């Protein structure tokens, strides 16, 4: 996150790590069993963090779970990033508290200018690079999709969603992938991808959440 | 995604780690530095 | 060596 701020401590208690030896993305905690995160931050094997705010310190409110089963979304396009989304069954059913908690998906699609928490511990920086301990939060607008495909000419699908500002200064950047983009307690946003970080005329673009509740759930309950 | 690379660095003369989105990769990207130097090493 | 070698490294769109 470029031009954010560190969140209070737990204070976003469904945002989880997804570690392999490092931290390489972000996630949602759904329910006590699953996490949603990017389809493009797959790997075979991953173990999910919980209740994490200092990622490089062990500070006794973490929960360290397996990834039993990871499911990417069928149609999910390594190139164009269309359908950029997957699913995590922990192997195991966390603990939930008041630092480790479930975040609701999107009763419906939430419109143009909707006031959203984008969090994680991607690059704070546009130029260079600064991987932060502590967990960063940013609050940003859902942008209308008409400015999100001028930004981005042909690159935009119905499945995607700018959030952001188009004057820059402000966005997720590498590392914040799979993590959330939280409107009014619903899960409407997946970091997913953008033309560098907080740039001017490229704010970033995720995954739209809203057009997956039913794959979602149909999944879990398969599964 | 944060995803640890390996690049040629032709000044340096050897091959470094970078950091990797995940996606889109053009070739001077690799996942060690030994496939690295074997295909960028020169010689 | 070959040309792609000396291009600087590309960390891409996914973030
Ligand atoms: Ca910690």
């Amino acid at each position: 996150i470029v031009g954010g701020y560190t969140c209070q401590e737990n204070s976003v208690p469904y945002q989880v790590s997804l570690n392999s030896g490092y931290h390489f993305c972000g996630g949602s905690l759904i329910n006590d069993q699953w996490v949603v995160s990017a389809a493009h931050c797959y790997k075979s094997r991953i173990q999910v963090r919980l209740g994490e705010h200092n990622i490089n310190v062990l500070e006794g409110n973490e929960q360290f779970v397996n990834a039993a089963k990871i499911i990417k979304h069928p149609n999910f396009d390594r190139k164009t990033l269309n359908n950029d989304i997957m699913l995590i069954k922990l192997s195991s059913p966390v603990k939930l508290n008041a630092r480790v908690a479930t975040v609701a998906l999107p009763s419906s699609c939430a419109p143009a200018g909707t006031q959203c928490l984008i969090s994680g511990w991607g690059n704070t920086l546009s130029s260079g690079v600064n991987e932060p301990d502590l967990l960063q939060c940013l609050d940003a607008p859902l942008l209308p999709q008409a400015d999100c495909e001028a930004s981005y000419p042909g690159k935009i699908t119905d499945n995607m969603v700018c959030v952001g500002f188009l004057e820059g200064g402000k966005d997720s950047c590498q590392g914040d992938a799979g993590g959330p983009v939280v409107c009014n307690g619903e899960l409407q946003g997946i970091v997913s991808w953008g033309y560098g970080c907080a740039l001017p005329d490229n704010p970033g673009v995720y995954t739209k959440v809203c057009n997956y509740v039913d794959w979602i759930q149909d999944t879990i309950a398969a599964n | 995604a944060r995803i640890i690379r390996y690049f040629y660095n032709a000044k340096a003369g050897l091959c470094q780690t970078f950091v990797y989105g995940g996606c889109r990769a053009k070739r001077n990207n690799f996942k060690s530095a030994e496939d690295c130097m074997r295909t960028c090493g020169g010689a | 060596r070959p040309d792609f070698c000396l291009e600087p490294p590309y960390t891409g769109p996914c973030k």
